RNA sequence: GAGUCUGCGGCGCGCG
């Protein structure tokens, strides 16, 4: 928010609306300035986010952050198996690949 | 005009370089800053056309997972760095431009080392392509194209030279878009919107140029409501 | 012949060649029957061209699923250096294939705490949750799983 | 840190010295006791489970290295630290049904 | 106080009433004191199956 | 045209009466149905200009919470029913029109009982205002205006007569908007948008008419980005 | 006017 203040702009209609719904929720002490309010809400670990599809905010602060997440090993179990027709067992006559 | 029409969105602009560009527009009726700002944002990221490294060919390298002697970085790390190269051509006649570069020995290969091309410009000079030790022989030909969106190297599969390796296409000249709608005062009624959207660009195109293209794609789509059926 | 391009080196597949499912990685030819030729296959051969190579195609192909680029290849022929070739085994042929696994919908990712899950949809940066400043989020986790 | 070190991922510098050559295949350092060793780097090797094992040099040419400093990073190390998967920005909210 | 059903949700969209707020609304034959949201749900079901009553 | 231009949004229309109107438009690139649908929605409810009951004055009633003898309905139920009245004036000269009506005795008061005004028309005839019993004296003056969006009776506070009671302004002739973006298949790439937006109207204007006005307000706003400063 | 032959029992681990 500090660079936001210097870069030249303040709070959105969006940013204020979510704040209303937010104080009505119990996340921000009613009576404080949105600047001070957003801080209190950020400290909560939650910030204001716009839908991206509609550009309208998502009523209610939502947490966001840097979560370390790993990709898991794709076995030959992943690479899906779909079988039409094919091999068959020598003694039992059931399908096998 | 004087009354309702002179009272028109004051389009103000503040742009430094070709990367950042703030755009203020006020006054607006009720909840319009949001009605305009989001669509323009959704366009500004998905729709704007640009440039990206389409294919590469190292002279002695055959596959993407190889390593070149006298070169720290691996083919993969290098083709990766290439996707970071931002080029900017000046006219339609340049659909596919092949940049050529060859450097040897104890030198660091930066993007300014590419032999200049008449109608193409490289605003990503100091980008680090590789570190050459000794007897470091690196001669490559990196293709460049103009497109839109994201194209997996798998989707296009470019083959200038039979042993060249295709690279992932990154065509959005914009990294991020931001808009704010702050209340503005018009003598009579205090409930008003003011939309200021800040756009960032890799340099290929400018914030203003992007914004304009954006508004056009939206207008072009608004006309598609013409013939009922 | 269209299936024999990549197979440039006589037999072996060339290095740096994109192998898709169902392409020939390595060729090989064995014999058609168990012990006898075929009475009905004898007439077909003779009609269009009797002189048809009796040898059968038993070539290492790309198994359904995926292959990538061929990066390395190994072939152990007759005069073995210091290798142990099994009996019957005339010679062996290893073909190392590599492929970049971009994250797709099938793949599964999970954080060190325990939240496990698979990717359901790859959204365009265009409309996914974005912050006041243009920076959009990368992944959106479902609260209910906590 | 410890995991990559006690495991044999990254390649560490034996004693103090300087760097001679930084290849994508080998890093021959010159230690201050007057010796110089060529450290090959498993370029691209096939793991049992089919994963890539490459050692990516993190040291530039002619660099005084401290004893026990990473010269090359293991298959999954950033900077001598253990690293699997990546740090991504994430919003913890529900979407349609995705 | 909202006359028609729709009337209630438009005010919502315009920021006058949250969905979880307690208002009065005129339905088919009654003046019911129920929140917009509750009225919205009523609609979704009533729509799913056309036999509204 | 044949290739990319003939492949143009097939604007299809399905409208019954002047109240409902479905509007389908496909194919669309990636995430455009949403980029178009939401702005149109935000316009369709606030921008479209109309007419709503601004104030009312029952002769013997002083407050909004009173009841008139010989009249079943309460002042509040009646002023409620008035918000339901849809009037349509023909020209700018009619900014504020006061409709007058007075009925007595054993009669049902419908909206057609209002004395006709030269340039104003009432498309909501049979709307039920009240049920008068015996000795039922009902003389009122209901104001009507042209505006945009929703204005709480608290925001404007109209005072023709000192004892009159303002009423909530319901200016949009459009009750509800709805849009869906379902996936559509175009031979080559499955990832496509299909935008179908359903609009409901009180009858004053039609769904198609509203949609066109909407796209215009957006277009007119897209031109406000002309002169930099 | 194509069809043979191989992949079993067990063991270990991992997912659900």
């Amino acid at each position: 928010f500090g660079k936001r203040k210097g870069e030249g702009f303040g709070v959105d209609k969006r940013e204020v609306e979510v704040l209303r719904r937010a104080e009505k929720l119990g996340l921000v002490t009613p009576g404080k300035t949105p600047e001070e309010q957003l801080k209190e809400l950020f400290l909560q670990g939650k910030v204001v986010l716009y839908d991206g599809r509609t550009g309208e905010p998502i009523e209610g602060p939502i947490v966001v952050g840097q979560m370390f997440i790993m990709k898991l090993y794709h076995m030959v179990e992943d690479k899906m198996h779909a079988r039409s027709t094919g091999p068959y067992s020598l003694i039992t006559q059931q399908p096998l690949g | 005009m004087l009354d309702s029409k002179l009272k028109a969105p004051v389009f103000t602009v503040r742009t430094q370089g070709r990367e950042y560009g703030e755009f203020v527009l006020e006054p607006l009726e009720r909840g319009f800053g949001v009605t305009l700002g989001n669509p323009l944002r959704r366009i500004l990221l998905s729709s704007i056309p640009g440039t990206a490294v389409t294919s590469v060919y190292i002279e002695d390298v055959l596959h993407e997972f190889s390593t070149i002697p006298g070169v720290k970085e691996d083919v993969v790390e290098i083709i990766l760095n290439l996707k970071e190269l931002v080029v900017r051509f000046l006219n339609p006649s340049l659909q596919t431009v092949t940049l050529l570069l060859k450097a040897e020995g104890p030198k660091e290969v930066k993007a300014r080392d590419f032999l200049p091309v008449a109608d193409v410009e490289i605003m990503n000079p100091d980008l680090h392509i590789a570190t050459l030790e000794e007897g470091g022989r690196l001669n490559m030909e990196v293709r460049v194209d103009r497109g839109v969106g994201y194209v997996p190297a798998e989707k296009h599969g470019i083959k200038d030279r039979i042993n060249a390796i295709p690279v992932d296409a990154v065509f959005s000249p914009v990294r991020r878009v931001a808009f704010q709608v702050e209340d503005t005062r018009l003598g009579q009624r205090t409930d008003l919107d003011k939309l200021t959207l800040r756009i960032w660009t890799d340099g290929s195109v400018t914030p203003l140029e992007a914004l304009n293209q954006a508004v056009e794609i939206l207008r072009e789509h608004l006309t598609y409501f013409s013939n009922p059926q | 012949e269209a299936a024999l391009r990549d197979l440039d080196e006589e037999g072996v597949v060339r290095i740096g060649a994109e192998v898709k499912p169902g392409d020939i990685l390595v060729g090989r030819t064995s014999f058609k029957g168990e012990s006898e030729p075929t009475p009905e296959e004898r007439l077909l051969r003779s009609i269009f061209g009797e002189k048809a190579r009796d040898v059968k195609d038993t070539s290492l192909r790309v198994p359904p699923g995926e292959g990538g680029i061929v990066v390395r290849t190994v072939r152990l022929r007759r005069g073995d250096p210091g290798v142990e070739l099994k009996p019957g085994v005339r010679e062996v042929v290893r073909v190392y294939v590599a492929q970049k696994r971009k994250l797709q919908v099938g793949d599964k990712l999970a954080n060190r705490h325990g939240n496990k899950g698979v990717v359901a949809k790859i959204l365009p940066v265009e409309d996914m949750p974005h912050l006041p400043d243009g920076t959009p989020v990368d992944v959106i986790l479902n609260p209910l799983g906590v | 840190e410890r995991v990559v070190r006690d495991s044999l991922a990254a390649l560490y510098a034996e004693e103090d010295g300087e760097v001679a050559k930084v290849d994508g295949n080998r890093i021959v350092v010159r230690y201050e006791d007057g010796r110089l060793v060529e450290y090959p780097l498993r370029r691209f090797y096939r793991s049992n489970q089919g994963t890539a094992l490459d050692q990516r040099p993190r040291v530039v040419v002619g660099q005084r290295v401290r004893k026990g400093d990473l010269l090359a990073d293991g298959p999954a190390s950033e900077n001598g630290f253990l690293a699997l998967g990546q740090n991504v920005l994430v919003a913890i909210m529900p979407f349609d049904g995705y | 106080v909202f006359a028609n059903p729709d009337e209630a949700l438009l005010a919502v969209a315009h920021g006058i009433v949250d969905l979880q707020d307690v208002v009065t609304v005129r339905y088919m034959g009654k003046r019911l004191e129920t929140s917009p949201g509750r009225i919205l749900f009523a609609r979704i079901v009533a729509e799913a199956v056309e036999d509204e009553k």
